[PDB]
DNA sequence: ATCAATATCCACCTGCAGATACTACCAAAAGTGTATTTGGAAACTGCTCCATCAAAAGGCATGTTCAGCTGATTCAGCTGAACATGCCTTTTGATGGAGCAGTTTCCAAATACACTTTTGGTAGTATCTGCAGGTGGATATTGAT
DNA sequence: ATCAATATCCACCTGCAGATACTACCAAAAGTGTATTTGGAAACTGCTCCATCAAAAGGCATGTTCAGCTGAATCAGCTGAACATGCCTTTTGATGGAGCAGTTTCCAAATACACTTTTGGTAGTATCTGCAGGTGGATATTGAT
């Protein structure tokens, strides 16, 4: 049984998330639509903290890089350095 | 056979969840998917652990955060239930998009 | 092996003066670091701002004072101009 | 030799804020007194935050204090939540906080 | 004797507003309250004319846009008439408070 | 120096007509009568916080007269860069 | 005597931006290829913005650009929008766009 | 009277290679040149933060590089760093 | 209302994951003694900025009228919440080795310093041209009928 | 539809501000050419800590049922748009005066630099314990009747 990645990311996961954000009722729309969201997020940080790596000739993410692309993304994390 | 009403439970989830500060999304899936989406960038990464964490705690706040505006959204249309359209007039307003 | 240098030392002092009985998480500690160099580099950055604005190469007590005046919020950027008058005070007025 | 921190009254480490203003490339020259203010006003803000985070961990029954502890302790208040408003505290999860609209009638 | 529907006159504004850059708030009376302003955080100050122009073009640009979210937020709710309350919200949601 | 006229509710000078033509720009078709004192409070917000900034620059470098530059910095320090005026 | 920019084949002055990267104080040194990169960046995105802001006078049937003319220009191009997404251009205006609802009929 | 300086030139020729019928206003012309002070320090900025992240005393066109890799969108990123390694490649082999 | 079902709170216990404590180097603070650099303290300019007067339009304030929008009300249908569990994906913990990080080395490239040359800025005068703002007058657009 | 009111459009036309054009002075760059310093790429490799995977774990996919939410329809009330009318205030453009930004020239004061002590702060290791879970029983909340 094969799927994908992104519906990892399950219907009671998402709403446990939207629990956290005082949410009480959800349309079924909103799973999808909470994916393709998630999946920007990602793909703006992840892309900076790659270039973060590439530029300092590494072949690992190092949580700096994922710290340093938060942070230029006004983002900014607390409590994994820097 | 006992059955609460419909928003009960809910209620009672949002107060626990409110609560704790547990990730949501269960580590491996979201692991996966950091290195699907990495892979597009550059070949045969390696991640920290932590850089890995980082990433998940960075997310979960985000989406959390966004749920919150979401939520304001429906309840300015006098709804309760959150559709994609509130997630899209947050966003929008927020500068991420149009 | 190579040293890494942190805040999380002085924060403890900090937190015994403050609450002597109360003692804090790794993870607390970190937040605590971070938060210090994000303060840190905000004040220096606008500070750097300043000092360049008006052509002078000197970063002094002046410009990390309006620099707390512009970062920081009312009460906060008040008790904070203070401590740090002080300081320079009883550092300068020190044999 | 004194330290130039216990001159000051800090516990806040004013040479390596010094050494730290030199090497950020924030200007050519660095003042004796800007590292005391700067150290001063650092420890300063840690001790507020101490000091409520203290407390919240106090007030849940706790004598360590942990992330969430320091979550409570910015965002209910009002000028450490102005401060840090574009900040993540990792495991710090968010207020009780439920809209008025959603809590049930009868 | 003639009469245009009320909104058609609005849509008309809307249209010449758009079209054109010039500020829309009178040159002197914001002036007057920069003065004013300014001069509960410090007495006596100057300002150079340009400065006055800066502010009335940044607080026009901002307004603009803020009518801009203020109007989604109507809209959202399914009416046409901005009121308080949308004004409130993409403030909220902007950070602003 | 001999008299300086007093200032007072010169906020009233953004008058209802004009508060008109910014919505207008801002694509605004129909408003709510509130709309006028509200947006008052919020642009008196938004002037005083850029003021106060330009001032304490101005203050900085010694000076009595607030220019463009102290303005320019005080919107970039505000997420609100301008161009056009320096800088 | 041939300036760097003619070696680099470029019109923005190398010179002056290898000067200006040295007195903002951005780091200790400054490696001799930086200055004519980085000029030849920014008269790249000129070009563009130039390109696109002649071609907006052009529409408006205009031989001397206005600010309108940059505003146009970078309000209708997404990545110009976005690189210039938090700043605002004096006298520029905003685009025409009326929302649909709000038009007549049905 | 002090020699103030700015990019009207540069940006003057270059508007006269893309349209070379066409002028700029006194207005417009202080727009692009706010642009490029802008632009400049941005850039400027993340090879600054670059460099320091990764203790190098030296800003060379490698940082310069990922800046604008970090600073710019998608094909804007591409173009630019076209023509900025362009302009290198010719320069280093043009003495 | 009472009454059952079930969730929540609170008091107490306890092993160990994670604090706090201790030790011992040593990198980097401090002390010392010259070697620059800098930010003024006075002492003058020419500005912009303030003030103010008068004329004029151009926009503002106001009151009236009623079109049509908002919010109240009512309601049916559709759509998401609540529901029990074993299938299966995630979690946990143990193990090779990829590569991050430590160290040392040396020259291609950087700063530094004193010349030499050029260009970009301004200021004085001069010329020009794009287009702002006015003019009918031919082509829509809207709303009453 | 047809008709009249008025907003819109566009195209040509003169005054003119704002643009472009030199000219020329020159001061401040930028360049050129040795002498001097070193930052960091390059190569070697120690040892974290990351990918992989086997067994242990417990969260999630599923389909059914109907509570109650959403969105549609209707409608009475009243708010906000349009507009005519009366005239106050902003705009425009003078003119003077001065308060003050903006420079320049000399030093005393302050900060950088090369060199040596003298710890304060870190990594590595050694004890120490706060509280995450577990259980037990009382208590509160919810929903049916
Ligand atoms: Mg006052």
């Amino acid at each position: 049984v094969l799927r994908d990645n992104i519906q990892g990311i399950t219907k009671p996961a998402i709403r446990r998330l939207a629990r956290r954000g005082g949410v009480k009722r959800i349309s079924g729309l909103i799973y999808e639509e909470t994916r393709g969201v998630l999946k920007v997020f990602l793909e703006n940080v992840i892309r900076d903290a790659v270039t973060y790596t590439e530029h300092a000739k590494r072949k690992t993410v190092t949580a700096m890089d994922v710290v340093y692309a938060l942070k230029r993304q006004g983002r900014t994390l607390y409590g994994f350095g820097g | 056979p006992h059955r609460y009403r419909p928003g009960t439970v809910a209620l009672r989830e949002i107060r626990r969840y409110q609560k704790s500060t547990e990730l949501l999304i269960r580590k491996l899936p979201f692991q996966r998917l950091v290195r699907e989406i990495a892979q597009d960038f550059k070949t045969d990464l390696r991640f920290q652990s932590s850089a890995v964490m980082a990433l998940q705690e960075a997310c979960e706040a985000y989406l959390v955060g966004l749920f919150e505006d979401t939520n304001l959204c429906a309840i300015h249309a006098k709804r309760v239930t959150i559709m994609p359209k509130d997630i899209q007039l947050a966003r929008r307003i927020r500068g991420e998009r149009a | 092996r190579s040293r890494k240098e942190s805040y999380s030392i002085y924060v403890y002092k900090v937190l015994k003066q403050v609450h002597p009985d109360t003692g804090i998480s790794s993870k607390a500690m970190g937040i605590m670091n971070s938060f210090v160099n994000d303060i840190f580099e905000r004040i220096a950055g606008e500070a750097s701002r300043l000092a360049h604005y008006n052509k002078r190469s000197t970063i002094t007590s002046r410009e990390i004072q309006t620099a707390v005046r512009l970062l920081l919020p009312g009460e906060l950027a008040k008790h904070a101009v203070s401590e740090g008058t002080k300081a320079v005070t009883k550092y300068t007025s020190a044999k | 030799a004194k330290t130039r921190s216990s001159r000051a009254g800090l516990q806040f480490p004013v040479g390596r804020v010094h050494r730290l203003l030199r090497k950020g490339n924030y200007s050519e020259r660095v003042g004796a007194g800007a590292p005391v203010y700067l150290a001063a006003v650092l420890e300063y803000l840690t001790a507020e935050i101490l000091e409520l985070a203290g407390n919240a961990a106090r007030d849940n029954k706790k004598t360590r204090i942990i992330p969430r502890h320091l979550q409570l302790a910015i965002r209910n208040d009002e000028e450490l939540n102005k401060l840090l408003g574009r900040v993540t505290i990792a495991q710090g999860g968010v207020l009780p906080n439920i809209q008025a609209v959603l809590l049930p009638k009868k």
